[PDB]
């Protein structure tokens, strides 16, 4: 109300409106959904057009050939936060000649979106990030909220009407965390999650986006005739 | 009424910022006191540790900023301690310098002069705090001087601050018109410090265990606080007496 | 007041959300995209008789293979432009071959958020960037002042926007020809400009493979605008 | 005074036929009359069908390589998984050079 | 009014209403302790499971300083993690100069300087964390808890966040009756039980323990994390005093 | 953070006006009135100072005219403070014209440069303009004598007679009518008085409340000098044209 | 973080004030009353030293300062503002002027130096008025003695004699008819002890009075000897007990 | 440095700083432009409120950049000193580099450049002028008049007035200028110039300035009664 | 670059620079003209290092050209010469020095005569009524000593003039090919065609 008016302002009971005002952002934002087993990573994302002349709004990033992230808000702060994250999984590899760990991508994450929120000028990022990635332990999934708080989970989903998704996952959890060495299956329960979501509309061939990351897989993205397969 | 959110001027001529710093001095709720003898300069405070989970021996308010000067602070403890450290980094660089110790006036001075810039400059807040120094400088002898949010300062014979710092002040005042002098007039520093723990606690009225206070005492060519047995002898030669 | 770069309890930047009501306001521009070609088209409207209309520069070269279409305060889209420009010769110096129109919206997209408390405010005008390469083919983008990018089969910006849009999603198919498309836009531009359409108050112009981007004239658009009164009587 | 310059030896040969082109070099790595190494790898696969080698002073040439394949990774990040052209990478590889004309990298390169 | 609008704005009290607004953050937050033992520190904070989703023992909160430094905090966490990265870059800046790791006294005023100085200005906001610290130096044990004013003590036992007072409850109940000390394995087994009644104040979601522990005798003056046969002897203990 | 307490200095009304600007105005309208009149063969520059008291030292005193170089001076209106950091200034920038070129600066290029510096504190810096008017009264060989104006916003304008100050209204009028442009130095310095003596909200004029200043070719052949007047040399000039 | 405040905080107001120099002026009327008088042959600055405390040692406190050898300063408003331009006054002086010229700077220049820096803190992003108004009296060969004042303004008025601060306004009427252009250095010290009795309220003495002179040179002052041009400062702070004995001839 | 954003946006999609300098152009003297055949003509009002002023010295109305392109304008005097200077840097700047004087679209281009600058910038406000720049390009015999406002569009014009009252003097041009047919002659454009400004201005003495500037940087000032010969000369046809 | 001189006479100041543009054993140019004029009444000539001459005649040519445009007026040719002295005088101790030295030749409209400044490249000025610069002064410099009247007429001074560049194409080691002449007077600058 009136401590809304920048990011710097603490409410009388301990809040950040400006925080909150950019986490609803990511509310507006079509649904994106995160799941993994042991040796693979899947991102499974909702695409949004403008109308039916328009293209639909590409929501996956690829940051490294072992990492990548899907988007739920503001499209150009995911491009910023992407590139920074493109950068420091560069600079891990170019210097120490190292994979950067899926952890510390998130540790650095949460440092980058934290400065924003404590400084006057600036503004909180307005947009949700799932990071998925396989490095040294293994299989990976990350939440990224713009508050700077950064999650560790088997599965997740952000966006509108995600907790459709996350209950399914919530439900599924036993069953796709032994999905070992089979790609098309794990895709499958990723597909059949986000289907939990959705309202009126339906999964067509332009509007999925599939993205896998894996043991002996890197970080691929899948639209048009190649996600025909999961409809 | 944005001219009592930052330091600039009221239609009556005052800084409301800088009155507000003063209140924050009392928030701890602590007295301090400080007197000087022939060959030294004591300082006394309260102590009080409410919570039983706190380590006694980390809760202080006395300060010691270079080998010969000593600071007591009313005021909380965040302030407190990022003027000590200011303190001690420019005594520190005047040493160096200069080629000789910096006086405890000079220091007062300095310390008062950044005070001013903040009751000037609007970015900066002024600190809610009181910083008593207190030596035995090698020109002036015993000294005590004390700065405020405002960047005033001034010499004492002695002084007091804190909630009940006007009942300190006269109990110390009648005394001087009494001895007709500017110093307690006693040749050992324990002897001064039983005086100053004496009449602190005629004017407070209350009694005081080896817990309740904390002692700083200047010497010549050192300052130093006293522990709580240090204390405790000094407490039980006051009370067989 | 309040801060330049605050977000609103709804989750969105009130500086770009204003600044896309400044683009509202300005003239109707449109694009359309076919396997020929991509057109692009403008409203000139002059705000008096006596202002010379061939001055007004609504449609801009970008590179041979890239141009642009403007709508909002459009003294604005001079910078935007220098940059692109540069963006995409820059490109022709680094990596000796056209860019592609993606990656040179992309870079003038990047512009967009760069203000705050830099400059000191968003952009007040929407661009329709059309343009040709040799992966993708024929392309239009809408380029907007929050950093997004849509790409269109079809697409108008500015006042007469939302009634050209649903004319424009009945009206397009993947077999038009570029011909079809020029008359498509006049048509259009045509039904939402307030003044009466001839070749002084708008202005057409194409981006082709074999000719890249040409502005056309006044005289070849005056026969493309008799032509399509023609062509609507006869039916 | 300090020489920031070396001559780490070797030789490397490319050659171009109608539908292939091959790029050799010899595995010896020496400092004056010394042997370094006599397997030190000094032709790389950059991506996209492009090889490379820059011979000469060693820390140069891997700097030099190195930056290239990174070249190549963030052509691929901002313009769309795009085929870096052998004649773009060839002028991409120009201004990594130039951009030490007063500092050279110390070598003969070839793609 | 006003005065609570800007940091760093004396209130007519001489009260800063932000810090103030700060503490309330730290209070919603997730609780967390820290106990003083005869050769070193223990630390424990609680772990809210929000969802069967989240993986177990992944989450990690508690982070170290140096080798010798432990620092856990309750809050807003990204905030924690800006006061440990800068703790790390004081820390390493001592030894680079003096040599010798840095020593607790002298860590915790470097932290405790650094967030008093965000409440200065009103172009920074404070932080909205208080964090428990400590460790093993040249001098034996410390434990200190720092506030968003810049306040910090030296501590016997430490504790914040949402269940506070029944963790303080608790501590002050440890103090009286171990006046010669309490050990270092004890005081991990009964930093698993504090949590645990501490969890009665947040018990709508189950949780998550966390143990971290340094000493000079059982971790040889280290930071190590408290895992395995010896974290579920500790989680067993506090099963066992709740019934 | 701080946007708060900004007063936005540098910002136009609804009207189309500058706030800061207008009100520096009315600052100036209070100031001690002073007036330039431009003579055929010379420059009169007179001034009032603000309610002298007894005790003020009158004779070693500068408020109202300063020098700026050898061929210009300036009679100020408005605070002292700010118009001694722009005379500083104005003082400088002849003195680079002069190392530069081997010739005394144009009247009009020192004029420009000094209203430029009060233009800039209208347009940005987000500081207060500097609260001050001046009236150049100076020489050069091009166009000879010259009497210029510049205010707050950055505007100057040339002159035949003008004032500043206090009663500008009044006192525009009153030079209106008695000037003419065939008159002399001796005819200008009678009317610049006799301006002064009826715009005045002083009961009566008299030496000690005033400063006056000529800048006449009354030197020795081709050549200019500016005579500042003394207390002694005010008292007979306005005994000798029948005031006091 | 950084110093955000690139703005002025003193501003026109619609009447055409500037306000905080107004309230500025208005902390120097709260403030203590000080003085000062011009002789033929010397001038004399005076004030009470209004103690915060018995405990206080009111002569730590130096209301009254030398700024340069030949110059003197005393204020009424707020004492830390009046310390800090002390520093910067005497700082300027060889700043701007001794390291240039060899010499220390005549009064009116010197005078004009502290005046630009009042003028700043008016003008200046982020920041107040001094909230003082100073008095300095001086000599220099060439324009001998000279009394001046100084406001938060910037603006510097010279002065034959007054007062400023609390009672200024009955002060200034003393002086005016005490105050003639033939009085000895002596004759305007009575006259300054005189008007300022009137304004000070409790104990009037030589501890609770501040009273200085520029006066004529005084070679045991100087701190050497041997160079006959350097003859020593014409500042001279009048002690305790030379205050007394002329308050007894009173 | 003082970084506030004084021009920005509001909820219905303007910048008021902008709108607000308009409305200083709006209160600035009237200034008209009139381009014929082979010729242009700018027009200029000085209000007639100063009187003892020195013609002589005053700042002429009428600026010129280059010896080949002149510059009017209307509103804040002392703004549109900054836009003169910078122009008229630019102007020799661009003889230097491309050895060639500026064409009028390239010089109006820029001096629009900067005013757009001005409109988000931090910590500066819009110039609260609109100029009108007229010349001949070099080596070109068609005239060329150009204007530009504070938000920095621009554009061409046959004929075009600025200022206060500016909107009476447009509705006279606009039924007065033939587009098929131009002032043929340099008596023509001064003419329906001087009767476009004595629809607003009061007298026709010296509150007209008129500036001619013809192909090959061929410029001249008016004086006084060549101005005032048609004054009389207009007024005489109109009482019919 | 290599022979620049100049004739101060009565009426005119006349200005004599060679057409030769030598770079190693081969000469690139014969028709170079070593000359800019910065006003309608003021002409400098220049000599020096390669690039650095006309990159520093044509600056100075843009400043003093803004300042007429800027004032309507232009500059004394006494005010230009000081001009172009102080900036060889900051040139000096920067860090690349303009190695350029100048003639300047005016005519002052206001005092009706004719003025010749030689400016060296340290930012030397003096006022002459003849100067070179280079080798050249060794033949012209005792060779006007003995010839030039202050009272003489442009055609005598042209005459003076084919006397020294006689001199020199006789003494002189290379061959700079021929000189451009040019005229500043009350009428302005022009050059001529046949010399
Ligand atoms: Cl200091
Ligand atoms: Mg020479």
């Amino acid at each position: 109300n009136n401590y809304d008016g920048d990011t710097v302002t603490f409410s009388p009971t301990g809040r950040l409106f400006q925080v909150e005002y950019a986490l609803e952002a990511i509310k507006q934002g079509s649904v994106t959904v995160g799941l993994r087993s042991n040796t693979h990573a899947v991102l499974v994302a909702l695409k949004r057009n403008a109308d039916e002349l328009s293209s639909y709004q590409k929501k996956i990033i690829k940051c490294d050939e072992h990492m990548g992230l899907s988007l739920a808000g503001l499209a150009p702060d995911a491009r910023v936060l992407s590139n920074y994250l493109r950068q420091q999984c560069n600079y891990s590899s170019l210097v120490f000649n190292r994979k950067l760990a899926v952890e510390r991508a998130g540790h650095l994450l949460c440092d980058k979106a934290q400065k924003n929120t404590q400084s006057y000028g600036g503004r909180p990022y307005g947009v949700g990030l799932l990071i998925i990635g396989y490095d040294k332990s293994g299989a990976h999934l990350l939440e990224f909220q713009p508050s700077g708080n950064v999650t560790e989970l088997y599965g997740t989903a952000i966006g509108a009407r995600s907790q459709g998704a996350k209950t399914y996952l919530e439900r599924t959890l036993d069953t796709f965390i032994k999905i070992d060495g089979n790609p098309d299956e794990l895709i499958k329960a990723g597909v059949e999650a986000i289907s939990q979501s959705l309202r009126d509309e339906s999964l067509t061939v332009d509007n999925l986006s599939i993205a896998i990351v894996g043991k002996d897989t890197p970080f691929t993205i899948y639209d048009g005739e190649a996600v025909a397969k999961y409809i | 009424g944005y001219d009592r959110h930052i330091t600039i001027f009221s239609p009556e001529g005052r800084l409301y910022q800088v009155e507000y710093a003063f209140k924050a001095t009392n928030q701890t709720n602590i007295n301090s006191l400080a007197v000087r003898g022939k060959d030294c300069t004591v300082v006394i405070s309260q102590k009080k540790v409410p919570d039983k989970l706190l380590d006694p021996t980390t809760v202080s308010y006395i300060f010691c900023i270079s080998r010969t000067i000593g600071m007591v602070v009313n005021g909380p403890i965040p302030d407190a301690r990022n003027a000590a450290l200011r303190a001690k980094a420019e005594a520190a660089e005047f040493r160096y310098k200069y080629g000789y110790d910096m006086p405890c006036d000079v220091l007062a001075k300095r310390m008062a002069n950044l005070s001013q810039i903040y009751t000037q400059r609007a970015y900066m807040r002024p600190l809610g705090v009181i910083l008593t120094f207190v030596s035995v400088d090698e020109e002036l002898g015993p000294s005590i001087y004390k700065t405020d949010p405002a960047g005033y300062y001034v010499g004492y014979k002695a002084t007091a601050t804190g909630p009940k710092q006007q009942e300190i002040t006269t109990n110390l005042e009648n005394h001087f018109k009494k001895s007709k002098i500017d110093h307690i007039n006693e040749e050992s520093w324990e002897k001064v410090v039983e005086f100053a723990i004496t009449h602190m606690i005629d004017a407070l009225g209350t009694e005081f265990s080896k817990n309740d206070l904390e002692v700083g005492v200047a010497t010549k060519d050192k300052f130093f606080t006293l522990s709580a047995e240090n204390i405790e002898e000094r407490l039980v030669a006051i009370a067989e007496q | 007041d309040r801060g330049v770069s605050t977000f609103s309890p709804e989750g969105r930047l009130f500086q770009v959300e204003y600044s896309l009501e400044a683009i509202k306001l300005g003239s109707t521009a449109i694009g359309i995209a076919t396997k020929e070609g991509v057109v692009l088209g403008v409203e000139k409207r002059a705000t008096s008789p006596l202002l010379e209309s061939d001055s007004i520069e609504k449609i801009v070269e970008i590179d041979r293979h890239i141009g642009c279409a403007m709508s909002g305060l459009t003294a604005d889209a001079r910078s935007m432009i220098e940059h692109a420009r540069t963006a995409a010769v820059t490109h022709n110096l680094y990596y000796d071959e056209d860019i592609n129109v993606e990656s040179l919206t992309q870079s003038v997209c990047d512009l967009a958020l760069r203000f705050g408390e830099l400059m000191s405010r968003p952009f007040g005008v929407a661009l329709l960037i059309a343009g040709h390469d040799a992966d993708d083919g024929y392309q239009l983008f809408h380029a907007e002042p929050s950093g997004t990018f849509y790409r269109y089969n079809a697409k108008a910006i500015g006042s007469g926007s939302e009634g050209a849009q649903a004319e424009l999603l009945n009206e397009w198919h993947s077999s038009l020809t570029l011909k079809e498309a020029e008359l498509l836009v006049l048509k259009i531009l045509k039904q939402v400009m307030e003044e009466k359409l001839d070749e002084n108050n708008a202005q057409l112009s194409c981006i082709t493979k074999q000719d890249g981007f040409k502005i056309y004239d006044n005289e070849k658009t005056a026969e493309l605008i008799k032509e399509l009164k023609e062509k609507e009587a006869a039916e | 005074q300090f020489n920031p310059y070396g001559d780490n030896g070797g030789t490397i040969l490319g050659i171009a036929g109608e539908d292939f082109a091959v790029l050799a070099g010899d595995t010896r790595n020496i400092t004056d009359y010394s042997i370094n190494s006599r397997y030190e790898p000094k032709v790389f696969d950059c991506g996209d069908n492009i090889v490379m080698s820059a011979n000469g002073f060693a820390a140069d040439g891997d700097a030099l390589v190195k930056r290239f394949k990174n070249s190549v990774k963030w052509y691929h990040f901002d313009h769309n998984d795009k085929k870096l052209s052998i004649n773009s990478a060839a002028r991409n590889i120009q201004h990594l050079l130039y951009g030490k004309r007063f500092f050279p990298y110390y070598v003969h390169t070839i793609i | 009014t006003g005065y609570d609008l800007s940091n760093s704005v004396f209130s007519p009290d001489g009260r800063n209403f932000q810090v103030e607004y700060a503490v309330k953050a730290v209070e919603n937050g997730t609780t967390s302790i820290g106990i003083k033992c005869n050769d070193g520190v223990v630390f424990a904070v609680e772990k809210l499971i929000t969802s069967k989703l989240l993986v177990p023992q992944k989450n990690v909160k508690i982070q170290v300083v140096d080798r010798h430094i432990g620092c856990v905090y309750s809050g807003l966490i990204p905030d924690g993690r800006h006061l440990v990265n800068r703790g790390r870059e004081e820390a390493a800046s001592f030894k680079k100069l003096y040599k010798t790791p840095i020593p607790i006294p002298a860590f915790a005023d470097r932290l405790g300087q650094y967030v008093q100085a965000h409440t200065l200005y009103n172009s920074v906001r404070p932080f909205g964390v208080s964090t428990i610290f400590g460790g093993v130096d040249k001098n034996g044990a410390h434990l200190y808890m720092l506030e968003p004013s810049g306040s910090y003590w030296g501590y016997k036992g430490a504790a914040t966040g949402k269940g506070r007072q029944s963790a303080k409850a608790e501590l002050e109940k440890l103090v009286d009756h171990h006046p010669e000390g309490l050990s270092a394995r004890e005081a991990v087994k009964q930093a698993a039980k504090i949590i645990y009644l501490a969890h009665e104040d947040n018990k709508e979601k189950d949780f998550e323990l966390e143990i971290s522990w340094c000493s000079l005798s059982e971790t040889n003056g280290l930071h190590k994390f408290v895992k395995g046969d010896l974290l579920q002897e500790a989680i067993d203990f506090a099963q066992k005093e709740i019934n | 953070g701080s946007r708060r307490y900004d007063s936005r200095t540098t910002i136009f009304s609804p009207e189309g006006r500058l706030y800061q600007v207008e009100y520096a105005l009315e600052s100036i309208s209070h100031a001690g009135t002073a007036i330039g009149i431009m003579a055929s063969d010379g420059i009169v520059l007179a001034a009032e100072r603000k309610v002298t008291s007894t005790l003020l030292e009158q004779d070693t005193s500068t408020e109202k005219l300063y020098k700026l170089n050898d061929k210009i001076a300036v009679a100020v209106a408005g605070l002292t403070a700010d118009a001694e950091i722009l005379i500083n200034t104005a003082r400088i920038h002849a003195q680079n014209y002069l190392k530069t070129y081997n010739e005394d600066i144009p009247v009009e290029i020192l004029v420009r440069r000094l209203s430029d510096i009060k233009q800039g504190y209208t347009q940005h810096g987000g500081l207060r303009p500097f609260g001050v008017s001046f009236i150049y009264a100076g020489y050069d060989d091009r166009y000879g004598y010259q009497l210029y104006t510049s205010n707050p916003s950055g505007n100057y304008t040339g002159w035949k007679a003008i004032s500043v100050g206090a009663n500008t209204s009044a006192a525009q009028t009153l030079l209106q009518m008695d000037y003419k442009d065939d008159m002399k130095v001796d005819d200008a310095i009678e009317l610049a008085l006799k301006t002064l003596s009826k715009t005045t909200d002083s009961s009566a004029l008299t030496y000690d409340r005033l400063e006056f200043a000529t800048i006449r070719k009354g030197a020795n052949d081709g050549e200019v000098y500016q005579k500042i007047f003394k207390p002694q040399e005010i008292k007979d000039i306005l005994v000798k044209t029948g005031i006091t | 973080m950084t110093d955000r405040y690139s703005f002025s905080l003193t501003t026109f107001s619609p009447s055409g004030k500037l306000g905080q120099i107004d309230y500025a002026l208005t902390a120097v009327k709260q403030g203590v009353t000080s003085l000062g008088i011009k002789a033929t042959n010397g001038v004399v600055i005076a004030t009470e030293k209004k103690s915060s405390s018995p405990l206080a040692m009111s002569e730590t406190l130096s209301k009254v300062s030398l700024l340069t050898p030949d110059i003197g300063a005393v204020y009424s408003g707020m004492g830390p503002d009046y310390r800090v331009l002390v520093d910067k006054s005497r700082k300027v002086a060889h700043t701007s002027y001794k390291r240039i010229y060899g010499e220390y700077p005549p009064t009116k220049l010197l005078v004009s130096e502290v005046a630009k820096i009042m003028q700043e803190a008016t003008q200046s992003g982020g920041v107040r008025p001094f909230g003082v108004s100073l008095l300095i009296a001086g000599h220099d060969e060439f324009n001998g003695f000279s009394l001046y004042q100084v406001d938060p303004s910037g603006s510097y008025f010279p002065w034959k004699a007054t007062a400023i601060g609390k009672g200024s306004v009955a002060a200034k009427t003393f002086l005016e008819k005490r105050w003639n252009d033939e009085l000895e250095l002596e004759d305007a010290i009575h006259i300054a002890l005189l008007t300022l009795k009137e304004s000070v309220e409790g104990e009037f003495n030589g501890d609770t009075i501040e009273l200085a002179i520029i006066g004529d040179e005084n070679p045991d002052l100087l701190g050497y000897t041997g160079i006959p041009t350097d003859k020593g400062p014409r500042f001279r702070k009048l002690t305790s007990q030379e205050i007394n004995d002329r308050l007894e001839a009173l | 440095g003082y970084d506030r954003a004084l021009s920005i946006f509001s909820p219905d999609g303007h910048i008021f700083q902008v709108e607000y300098a308009l409305e200083a152009v709006k209160r600035g003297t009237c200034a008209v432009g009139v381009k014929g055949k082979n010729c242009v003509v700018l027009g200029c009002e000085r209000r007639s409120t100063l009187k003892l002023q020195d013609t002589r010295i005053t700042p002429s109305k009428v600026s010129k950049i280059d010896s080949h392109v002149v510059l009017s304008f209307s509103g804040l005097n002392a703004d549109s000193r900054i836009l003169i200077e910078k122009a008229r840097v630019e102007a020799q700047s661009h003889r230097l580099t491309l050895e060639d004087p500026v064409t009028v679209e390239y010089l109006t281009r820029y001096v629009a450049g900067v005013q757009q600058r001005y409109t988000q910038s931090g910590g500066v406000r819009p110039f609260g002028v609109s100029t009108l720049i007229a010349g001949f390009d070099p080596r070109d015999d068609e005239p060329k008049l150009y204007q530009t406002e504070p938000s920095g569009i621009y554009s061409s014009w046959s004929a075009q007035t600025i200022g206060r009252n500016s909107k009476t003097v447009r509705e006279f041009l606009e039924k007065n200028y033939d587009r098929k047919e131009p002032p043929a002659t340099v008596e023509e454009c001064v003419k329906l110039t001087v009767r476009s400004l004595l629809e607003v201005v009061q007298t026709g003495a010296k509150n007209i300035e008129i500036t001619v500037v013809k192909p090959d940087s061929d410029i001249v000032a008016l004086s006084s009664e060549e101005i005032n010969q048609y004054v009389t000369q207009i007024e005489q046809e109109k009482q019919e | 670059m290599d022979i620049i001189l100049g004739i101060r006479v009565q009426d005119s100041v006349i200005l004599a620079s060679s057409k030769a543009v030598t770079r190693g054993i081969s000469v690139l140019k014969d028709s170079d003209d070593k000359t800019r004029q910065l006003s309608p009444h003021t002409l400098m000539s220049f000599a020096g290092e390669a690039g650095d001459t006309v990159q520093f005649a044509e600056y100075i040519q843009a400043n003093i050209q803004l300042y007429s445009i800027r004032e309507d007026y232009e500059l004394s040719p006494q005010a230009v010469s000081s001009f172009v002295r102080q900036e060889l005088a900051k040139s000096i101790r920067s860090r690349r020095p303009y190695q350029v030295n100048v003639l300047i030749g005016g005519y002052d409209k206001k005092k009706n005569k004719p003025e010749l400044y030689q400016i060296d490249y340290l930012g030397t000025k003096v006022e002459l009524p003849y100067g070179a610069h280079g080798y050249s002064g060794f033949y012209t410099f005792s060779l006007l000593d003995h010839h030039y009247r202050p009272d003489m007429t442009t055609e005598e001074g042209l005459d003076l003039l084919k006397l020294c560049v006689q001199e020199l194409e006789k003494r002189m080691p290379m061959d700079f090919k021929g000189v451009i002449v040019k005229i500043v007077d009350k009428d302005g600058i022009r050059q001529v065609d046949d010399f």
